[PDB]
């Protein structure tokens, strides 16, 4: 029943958190700041079955 | 409009970096917008004096496309 | 790439802040104030009758 | 010592004709066209041999016709 009904979702891309990250952390580039590296290989191609 | 920082005229060593850009139709405020007809005549006069002992050379075309340089824009 | 989509914003909150000065100290700066002028009362219509 | 003769001079008749040109435009100022508040602090004069220039700097930037007006009593 709520795989019928929840149709679609609804989320914000990677790319404006990826920049309100960049932005809340000001950190110099080539830094090798793992926190942002971490992020940078996520995807949301599975959110609905999540 | 090209857009620098604020500039000290007072200091010759000050140095200059630009800032950014701006579009505006404002035109330049120079001279000879009091004395425009004393110029266009004064090169009118020039040019149909070069062509009188030229080869005849349409000096309707001339005055007219004369006309065209400052009806340009810088873009 | 998120970079290049950041330099925008960096590029609003520099100029939309130091460069209006610019604007901010050129002349008639917002409108008229602090003046007032003549002025008259509107007739309405009545059209009266005996 | 030709370039020093040169802008020794340059810069010497260009002090006598700005200090008359403040008393016109002084005048003016009282009877009414350039009006009041606009009023120059900063001027620098820079001279190369011959070729020199006048920068005059203001607090608020006079509009266009004032441009032309100061620029004439200069003249």
């Amino acid at each position: 029943l709520d795989r019928a009904f929840l149709d679609g979702v609804g989320f914000t891309p990677l790319a404006e958190k990826q920049q309100q990250l960049q932005l809340q952390l000001k950190t110099n580039i080539l830094t090798a700041n793992l926190i942002r590296s971490a992020i940078n290989g996520m995807n949301t191609e599975s959110n609905l079955e999540v | 409009r090209i857009m620098f920082k604020k500039y000290d005229y007072s200091n010759f060593n000050e140095k200059l970096v630009l800032k950014g850009e701006q579009m505006t139709n404002e035109p330049p405020t120079l001279l000879a917008t009091t004395h425009y007809e004393e110029m266009d005549k004064k090169r009118i006069d020039a040019l149909i004096k070069a062509n009188q002992r030229a080869g005849n050379i349409l000096s309707q075309s001339s005055i007219e496309r004369c006309r065209y340089t400052d009806s340009l824009d810088l873009v | 790439p998120n970079d290049e989509a950041t330099i925008k914003a960096l590029d609003n909150v520099i100029k939309q802040i130091e460069a209006l000065s610019v604007i901010v100290n050129r002349s008639e700066k917002a409108d008229d104030a602090q003046i007032l002028g003549p002025n008259t009362y509107k007739q309405l219509l009545e059209h009266l009758f005996s | 010592w030709t370039g020093t003769q040169n802008d020794l001079v340059n810069v010497s008749n260009h002090h006598m004709a700005y200090d008359e040109y403040k008393k016109r435009v002084a005048e003016l100022q009282r009877q009414g066209k350039i009006s009041i508040d606009v009023n120059d602090k900063h001027h620098i004069v820079r001279v190369f041999g011959d070729d020199s220039t006048f920068i005059m700097t203001y607090d608020e930037p006079p509009s266009a016709e004032e441009v032309h007006l100061m620029c004439a009593t200069f003249v």
